[PDB]
RNA sequence: AAGCGUGUUACCUAUACUCUACCGUCAGGGUUGAUAUGAUGCCCUGACGAGUAGGCAGGCGUGGAGGUCAGUGACGAAGCCUAGACCGUAAGGUCGGGUCGAACGGCCUCUAGUGCAGAUCUUGGUGGUAGUAGCAAAUAUUCAAAUGAGAACUUUGAAG
RNA sequence: ACUAAUCGAACCAUCUAGUAGCUGGUUCCUGCCGAAGUUUCCCUCAGGAUAGCAGAAGCUCGUAUCAGUUUUAUGAGGUA
RNA sequence: GACGUAAGUCAAGGAUGCUGGCAUAAUGGUUAUAUGCCGCCCGUCUUGAAACACGGACCAAGGAGUCUAACGUCUAUGCGAGUGUUUGGGUGUAAAACCCAUACGCGUAAUGAAAGUGAACGUAGGUUGGGGCCUCGCAAGAGGUGCACAAUCGACCGAU
RNA sequence: AAAUAUUGGCGAGAGACCGAUAGCGAACAAGUACAGUGAUGGAAAGAUGAAAAGAACUUUGAAAAGAGAGUGAAAAAGUACGUGAAAUUGUUGAAAGGGAAGGGCAUUUGAUCAGACAGGCCAGCAUCAGUUUUGGUGGCA
C-alpha cells in the first residue's frame, strides 16, 4: 500500500531520493536491452555469458508431447504404492505375489535409477528404464516390463 | 572531538527477536529467554537465537536426516532437536524409534515419527524435559542448497547459475560460453 | 471518548526518602567574635549601628544589646554574617545573659518583661563603658562609608 | 493536588517558528527543515534561528505534566471521567471543546464528587 | 610606541578539554515458584551525538473503508477568527473566547487522486506603481432663455 | 516574395501525454548511518554499464582472523 | 570504610537543617518595545551564490515516483516433496462467503547442438575446522559424537 | 443456434469512485454564450430562509438610497442573499520610527495570562557532598 512506500518519507525533500546531479531522467543509457554490445557489453558479458550468437541445430514445427517422458527414480518407486497397502508388501518379500508397479498411468516415462530400494521383489512396468535402474530391480528380485 | 576507530551507534546486525508476529513464538521466545538467562547452559541460547531466525535461515529437516544423524555412535537415544520444520522422507525405508523436538512438523513426518514407536514433542514440552537441553541433538537444515543461492557471486569463470528464466538451446548457451562463439566465459 | 485510556497507569503511592547522612555540627564563628565585641550592623533597620556582641544563641544568631540607653537598639538577634566585628573590646564578664535564648524572640505594643530584661543588661554594660574614654559617645554614632573610603584596606 | 514531581524544566520554551514565515504569508510558522543548499538556517550560522532537535527532549520524569504536576485526559463523558478514579494525583479531567453545556455540569459535578480536577472548569457557562 | 627584534609573567575567551545534569542512540546486563500483574515492560552499567547526495527507522497530518467507544452534537457538529491557555524536540495535539448552523470525532486496523513557497507552474482573486502616464492631429467657440435635482456639452434664439 | 496580422512549405483536427543523454520543478517531522567526482569498456567526452565509496538486512561464531603502527631478521629499488 | 572496648555514631554507594517575606501578577509565561552583541534572500545549477547567475509582486485553491505485466534479493504466513480452491463446476443470506473433479503450472534430474544417455565402492566417502550434546573432571581441561557452514581430495550422472 | 464481443442505443442494479478549479467540456436555457471566412475552437455559471413571511408604514433625499419601524429562530440570512478564509483596504485603539524592515541570545519597561494554602513563590544563614578558583601558613628532600 501507498502508505508504506519510500514517496511518503521523501515528501518535502527535493530530489525525492534520485539525486540532485544525476537529476533523474528519461531514457539515459536507452531503452530495453538497448546497447547490449556497446555500452552494456560489461553487465551482459558478467552477468548472462553466451546471450548473443547462435547455437545448433533449428527445429520446425516443435510439439513438446513427442519429446514427454517424466523421470522417475527407484528410491521414490515405492511411493506409486499407496501407504495403506505399501507394508503389506514391503513385509513377506516373495515372488509369486509382487506388486505391479504401472509407473505409466502414475505418470512417468521413464525409471532411473537413483537407488536403493528394499530388497523386496516388484515388478515394474515402464516404457523406459536406465540400464543401472533395472539392475537394482534385478538385484532386488524383481523385473522391469516393457510396455507402450 | 574524538578519533573514532570504530563507527558510532552501529547495532548488532543480529535479530534480538523474532521479526514474526506469532503469538505462541512470542511465548516459546518468552520462555527460552527466561531460560538463557537463569540457566547457563549453551543449549537455551543457540535454542533461543534459532527461535530468531528467518525462514530460509532455519531450512527444513528431513526424517531421514534425523535418522542419520541418530546412526552417530552413541546418539542412538538423543532427543533430536529442531527450531524449524521437521518433512517427511519417503526414501528412507526404516525409521527409528526417537522423540523428536521440533517448532513444526508435517503431517508424514509426523505419522513416520508416531510410527516408529517414537514422539513428537513442542520446544516447551523439551523445555519441561530437558531444562538444560540434557540429551539433546540439535539439527539443523541445509542452507546452501536454496535455489536462490545458485546465483549468488555470478561472475566469469565463477561457475555459478545465471538469473534467466527461459532455459534450453538459444538462451545464453553461444558467445561466452563455448570458443567456437568468441569465448568461454 | 474522547481520549481512549492508557493501558496501565503509573503507581499513586509516595515513595519513601533514602536515609540521608547529613549530621547537624555546631557552627564555627569567626575568630573576630568574641563576647563583648563592639559590632557594625550592616542591615536591618538599625543599619549603621554600633552594637555590643553578648551572646551566640542555638539558632546561630548574634545577641546584640548595643545598648538601648545609648543608641536605642534593644536586646536583639542578628545574622553574624550581616555584621563587621570591630577591635574594640568591652567585658562581659559582668551581666548574666543565659536567660536569652531563641524562645525568648518567638513572634507570637512592646511587652514588659523585655524592658527589665533590657534595664538589668544596660546597668551592666553601661557600667564599664563609661570606664573607657569617648566609647559611650562612639557606640551612640552610626557608622557610614565617606568618600575614598576602602573597606578592603579598613581597619575595624 | 498531585504527586510530588521534580522541577519542571522545559530546555526550550520558545516557539520553533519556520525559517522566512515572517517574511512570506504564505510561508506557514509550522516548522519545516530548511533542506536548500545553501540556506543558513540548514548550515547553522551564528545569528539565525534554532532548530528542532533530539537534545531539547524534557525529562522523562516531567515530560507530558502540566505546571500543576498533572496529565491531561480528554473527557467527553462521566464513564471517561471515571476512568481516572484511583488516579486523581496523577491526571486532570479537561472535558472535550464539543461537550454540551448542560453536559459538563453533570461533569463537573461528578468530577467534583471524586476529586478529580478539571482544567477547564469554565467552558460554556452561564456567568 | 600603541613601531621593530627579543625575553618574562599576568590576563581575555571556542559549539574544543575536565566534572555534573537532562535528551536521544548504541552496547552490555538484571528482573517470573505474586516479576509485588505494563517482559516490544521496568531497571542497572558504559560509551557515543557534525553532515550535502543518499539509505534506513520511529512518528505527525489528510480523503475514504471494516471494527469498537451502546463516543460528541440544534442545550450547537463542522468550518473560520482569536500578540488568551496548556502538552510535544518536532510534524502536530488539546482547551477557552467570538462567529456559525448539521453534522463530526477517539482508538484498533484497511486503503489512497494523502501534506507545497518556488515549476517565466494552472485557475481565480488582489496590490504597490497611482489618483500617476495620460484624456494635446482634424482652426472655435460665445451670450441669453427654456428644460431639469443638476447644464461647458440638451433645445431654441442670437453670434462667431 | 505572396498564398486571410501565419510562409526556406498555410491553416484545422487527429496520430499525440510524439522522443529528449538537455532546462525547470518535485509537497510532513524527528532519529541513526553516511558518499562520489576515481578504474575498465562504450559513435564514449553534458550519457551509460562496470568496480569502488554508502545504507539496509542480517548470518556464523565469541576475542579470534587481525592492524594505513613499530621492533627484530631478511629482501628488493637506482630517485636525492 | 572510619571512629568507639561496646553501645552506637560519622563528612563512609548523590542535601539536609534552621529562619524570614509573599501567596500575588510578586516569581514565571506570552506579547510589544528598548538596549548590548550578532544575523546578506530564499529556492537552484555549481569547484565556488548575498551575488552585477536564474525563478520568485502578493493570496487562496489545484499541483508531480502512480498503476499494471513479468521479474531479482530480503521478510511474514500456509502447507511441504509437494504446492496452487476462484478456467470452470457446486452453492449462496448473490459480484461476497462456503465446497470441488480432471487437468495445467512450477518443483521433485541433469546434461548434450543433437541422436541420446541419465546420478551410493564406501555407515551417501576421507582430511581439517566446526556450535551444541555426551563421558570423565571441584574446575581448568581431556576424551567421544559431531548438524549447518568453510576449505580440500575423492566417488557418481551427462558432454568431450 | 449456443458458448464469444460490445467507450453506440434502450431498460435496470450498483461502488472502500469525484464532490462545483473535482467529477464528462457541460450538476445551471452546455456543445450553450463567444471566436474564426472556414475546417474547427469553445467557456464561465450550484446553495436566502422551514416558509417570501422578499421589509406595510414614518421620515430625509430630485433619486438611488439612508435612518427608523417591521418579518424571520437568525437580517452577524435583504435575491450584491449559507458559512464567509487569505491577499488587499477603511476606521478605532496601542506602539515604534536620524538612508529599509524583518530575525537570534539576554534582560529592562508596558500590557496581558495560567495555577495554588486541603505546601505554592522568592530568599537568608549553618553544617555537608561534588567540581573548581583565589589566599595564608607548617614540615621535609
Ligand atoms: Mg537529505
Ligand atoms: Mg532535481
Ligand atoms: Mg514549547
Ligand atoms: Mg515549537
Ligand atoms: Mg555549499
Ligand atoms: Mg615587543
Ligand atoms: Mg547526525
Ligand atoms: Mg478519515
Ligand atoms: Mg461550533
Ligand atoms: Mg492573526
Ligand atoms: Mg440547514
Ligand atoms: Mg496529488
Ligand atoms: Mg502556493
Ligand atoms: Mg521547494
Ligand atoms: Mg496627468
Ligand atoms: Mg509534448
Ligand atoms: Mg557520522
Ligand atoms: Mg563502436
Ligand atoms: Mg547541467
Ligand atoms: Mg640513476
Ligand atoms: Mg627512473
Ligand atoms: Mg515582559
Ligand atoms: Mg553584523
Ligand atoms: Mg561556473
Ligand atoms: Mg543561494
Ligand atoms: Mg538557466
Ligand atoms: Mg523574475
Ligand atoms: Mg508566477
Ligand atoms: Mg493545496
Ligand atoms: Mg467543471
Ligand atoms: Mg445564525
Ligand atoms: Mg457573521
Ligand atoms: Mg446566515
Ligand atoms: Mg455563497
Ligand atoms: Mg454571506
Ligand atoms: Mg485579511
Ligand atoms: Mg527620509
Ligand atoms: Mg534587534
Ligand atoms: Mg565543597
Amino acid at each position: 500500500p501507498s502508505r508504506f512506500t519510500k514517496t511518503r518519507k521523501h515528501r518535502g525533500h527535493v530530489s525525492a531520493g534520485k539525486g540532485r546531479i544525476g537529476k533523474h531522467r528519461k531514457h539515459p543509457g536507452g531503452r530495453g536491452m538497448a546497447g547490449g554490445q556497446h555500452h552494456h557489453r560489461i553487465n551482459m558479458d558478467k552477468y548472462h555469458p553466451g546471450y548473443f550468437g547462435k547455437v545448433g541445430m533449428r527445429y520446425f514445427h516443435k510439439q513438446q508431447a513427442h519429446f514427454w517422458k517424466p523421470v522417475l527414480n527407484l528410491d521414490k518407486l515405492w511411493t506409486l504404492i499407496p501407504e495403506d497397502k505399501r507394508d503389506q508388501y514391503l513385509k513377506s518379500a516373495s515372488k509369486e505375489t509382487a506388486p505391479v508397479i504401472d509407473t505409466l498411468a502414475a505418470g512417468y516415462g521413464k525409471i532411473l535409477g537413483k537407488g536403493r530400494i528394499p530388497n523386496v521383489p516388484v515388478i515394474v512396468k515402464a516404457r523406459f528404464v536406465s540400464k543401472l535402474a533395472e539392475e537394482k530391480i534385478r538385484a532386488a528380485g524383481g523385473v522391469v516390463e516393457l510396455i507402450a | 572531538g574524538i578519533d573514532h576507530t570504530s563507527k558510532q551507534h552501529k547495532r548488532s546486525g543480529h535479530r534480538t527477536a523474532p521479526k514474526s508476529d506469532n503469538v505462541y513464538l512470542k511465548l516459546l521466545v518468552k520462555l527460552y529467554t527466561f531460560l538463557a538467562r537463569r540457566t547457563d547452559a549453551p543449549f537455551n541460547k543457540v535454542v533461543l537465537k534459532a527461535l530468531f531466525l528467518s525462514k530460509i535461515n532455519r531450512p527444513p529437516v528431513s526424517v531421514s536426516r534425523i535418522a542419520r544423524a541418530l546412526k552417530q555412535e552413541g546418539a542412538a537415544n538423543k532427543t533430536v532437536v529442531v527450531v524449524g520444520t521437521v518433512t517427511d522422507d519417503a526414501r528412507i525405508f526404516e525409521f527409528p524409534k526417537t522423540t523428536v523436538a521440533a517448532l513444526r512438523f508435517t503431517a508424514g513426518a509426523r505419522a513416520k515419527i508416531v510410527k516408529a514407536g517414537g514422539e513428537c514433542i513442542t520446544l516447551d514440552q523439551l523445555a519441561v524435559r530437558a531444562p538444560k537441553g540434557q540429551n539433546t541433538l540439535i539439527l539443523r537444515g541445509p542452507r546452501n542448497s536454496r535455489e536462490a543461492v545458485r546465483h549468488f557471486g555470478m561472475g566469469p569463470h565463477k561457475g555459478k547459475a545465471p538469473r534467466i528464466l527461459s532455459t534450453g538451446r538459444k538462451f545464453e548457451r553461444a558467445r561466452g560460453r563455448r570458443r567456437s562463439k568468441g569465448f568461454k566465459v | 471518548s474522547a481520549q481512549k485510556a492508557p493501558k496501565w497507569y503509573p503507581s499513586e503511592d509516595v515513595a519513601a526518602l533514602k536515609k540521608t547522612r547529613k549530621a547537624a555540627r555546631p557552627q564555627k564563628l569567626r575568630a573576630s567574635l568574641v563576647p563583648g565585641t563592639v559590632l557594625i550592623l550592616l542591615a536591618g533597620r538599625f543599619r549603621g549601628k554600633r552594637v555590643v556582641y553578648l551572646k551566640h544563641l542555638e539558632d546561630n544568631t548574634l545577641l546584640i544589646s548595643g545598648p538601648f540607653k545609648v543608641n536605642g537598639v534593644p536586646l536583639r538577634r542578628v545574622n553574624a554574617r550581616y555584621v563587621i566585628a570591630t577591635s574594640t573590646k568591652v567585658s562581659v564578664e559582668g551581666v548574666n545573659v543565659e536567660k536569652f535564648n531563641v524562645e525568648y524572640f518567638a513572634k507570637e505594643e512592646i511587652k514588659a518583661e523585655r524592658v527589665e530584661d533590657q534595664k538589668v543588661v544596660d546597668k551592666a554594660l553601661i557600667a564599664e563603658i563609661k570606664k573607657t574614654p569617648l566609647l559611650k559617645q562612639y557606640l551612640s554614632a552610626s557608622f557610614s562609608l565617606k568618600n575614598g573610603d576602602k573597606p578592603h584596606m579598613l581597619k575595624f | 493536588a498531585s504527586l510530588p514531581h521534580p522541577k519542571i524544566v522545559k530546555k526550550h520554551t520558545k516557539k520553533f517558528k519556520r525559517h522566512h514565515s515572517d517574511r512570506y504569508h504564505r510561508v506557514a510558522e509550522n516548522w519545516r527543515k530548511q533542506k536548500g543548499i545553501d540556506s543558513v538556517v540548514r548550515r547553522r550560522f551564528r545569528g539565525n534561528i534554532s532548530q528542532p532537535k533530539i537534545g531539547y527532549g524534557s525529562n522523562k520524569k516531567t515530560k507530558f505534566l502540566s505546571p500543576s504536576g498533572h496529565k491531561t485526559f480528554l473527557v467527553a463523558n462521566v464513564k471517561d471521567l471515571e476512568t481516572l478514579t484511583m488516579h486523581t494525583k496523577t491526571y486532570a479531567a479537561e472535558i472535550a471543546h464539543n461537550i454540551s453545556a448542560k453536559n459538563r455540569v453533570v461533569i463537573l459535578a461528578r468530577a467534583k464528587a471524586l476529586g478529580i480536577k478539571v482544567t477547564n472548569p469554565k467552558g460554556r457557562l452561564a456567568l
